[PDB]
């Protein structure tokens, strides 16, 4: 089937999280198609079906599981398994929609929400913006029971909203920023729980608008320059491929 | 039956107006996870009231604590894992908080105010504040 990753919040480390993420970069771009020096990840268009999606199986010390399906498109995260029943993500269209349901085939308890997984819609449901939903290896800890409990009625609406937040940051948003995939070492070194930063979410918020502005680059000058924001909030502007090649590792495909 | 587990909780009573007293969560020997892979809460119920969330300790390794407003810089709850055991620390007690109060657990769980977020619970005890 679908590739597996296995991640356990127990006994994490700097080094468990960071093999553990740039396991997963791996598995999403094999290709080495790359833009500008900063990879590309394939190709919505065309895609054989075996190929779309990867599986993150997370568990943690009181030994609860479950299973993310990330989409190797766009990196983010489509729903996942716990035990006998499986979520999705409300599908963007009917092509979406019919390649979900080559994930977790065997689950007996199939289920697609009625909303999308995108944050306006995750942030209204956890009742909190992304600037005061903290993270770090506790908060993924209780995700992921979070979600496990999910299946038998024992997580209440806003919990799951909040613990998808914290997953979809500390994996996907990990995957395409080695600087996000930095924010979370930090917080893992010293168990020390914190909500991101501007500097984090104004990236997250552009890596649509960033993947463009650097593949349709002129030799790497941005057509148009991409605004961001400091710790502080403060503003700033970003002209060239140049000062991401540290910033973002990967990019969904564009032109 | 993993997760099976039984909570005694004790420590209650009657008390002047600003006074303390500590509760406490026992969890019974031979759970097959002991207490700290657990979270638990910590309620009070009046005879009108439905059950009220106050404290509350996540099973994370942080030790990451939520407090309601009603109770705060006056409520403290920690644990003591050698005696199995989560403590309740209310001072400053004031007439207000008389009711009976819950310890409740979740294995793996988090720091919660709603009891659907809890399995396990305890029978529960009375608190009261008067002289
Ligand atoms: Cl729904
Ligand atoms: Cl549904
Ligand atoms: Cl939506
Ligand atoms: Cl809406
Ligand atoms: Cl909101």
């Amino acid at each position: 089937q679908y590739p597996i990753i296995n991640f356990t919040t127990a006994g994490a480390t700097v080094q468990s999280y960071t093999n553990f993420i740039r396991a997963v970069r791996g598995r999403l771009t094999t290709g080495a198609d790359v833009r500008h020096e900063i990879p590309v990840l394939p190709n919505r268009v065309g895609l054989p079906i075996n190929q779309r999606f990867i599986l993150v199986e997370l568990s943690n010390h009181a030994e609860l599981s479950v299973t993310l399906a990330l989409d190797v498109t766009n990196a983010y995260v489509v729903g996942y398994r716990a035990g006998n029943s499986a979520y999705f993500f409300h599908p963007d269209n009917q092509e979406d929609a019919e390649a979900i349901t080559h994930l977790f085939t065997d689950v007996q308890n199939r289920y697609t929400f009625a909303f999308g997984g995108n944050y306006d819609r995750l942030e209204q449901l956890a009742g909190n913006l992304r600037e005061n939903i903290e993270l770090g290896n506790g908060p993924l800890e209780e995700a992921i029971s979070a979600l496990y409990y999910y299946s038998t009625g024992g997580t209440q609406l806003p919990t799951l909203a909040r613990s998808f937040i914290i997953c979809i940051q500390m994996i996907s948003e990990a995957a395409r920023f080695q600087y996000i995939e930095g924010e979370m070492r930090t917080r893992i070194r010293y168990n020390r729980r914190s909500a991101p930063d501007p500097s984090v979410i104004t990236l997250e918020n552009s890596w649509g608008r960033l993947s463009t502005a650097i593949q349709e680059s002129n030799q790497g000058a941005f057509a148009s320059p991409i605004q961001l924001q400091r710790r502080n909030g403060s503003k700033f502007s970003v002209y060239d491929v140049s000062i991401l090649i540290p910033i973002i590792a990967l990019m969904v495909y564009r032109c | 039956s993993n997760a099976q587990v039984q909570l005694v909780e004790s420590g209650g009573g009657l008390v002047q107006p600003g006074g303390s007293l500590r509760l406490s969560c026992v969890a019974s020997e031979f759970s097959r996870f002991t207490l700290d892979y657990y979270a638990i809460g910590w309620f009070r119920q009046a005879p009108g009231k439905e059950r009220e969330g106050l404290s509350s300790i996540s099973s994370s390794s942080d030790g990451f604590t939520s407090y309601s407003d009603s109770v705060k810089g006056r409520f403290t709850i920690s644990r003591d894992n050698a005696k199995n055991t989560v403590y309740l620390q209310m001072n400053s007690l004031k007439p207000e908080d008389t009711a009976v109060y819950y310890c409740a657990a979740r294995l793996g769980g988090w720091a919660s105010f709603s009891p659907q977020e809890y399995d396990y619970w305890g029978q529960g005890t009375q608190v009261t504040v008067s002289s």
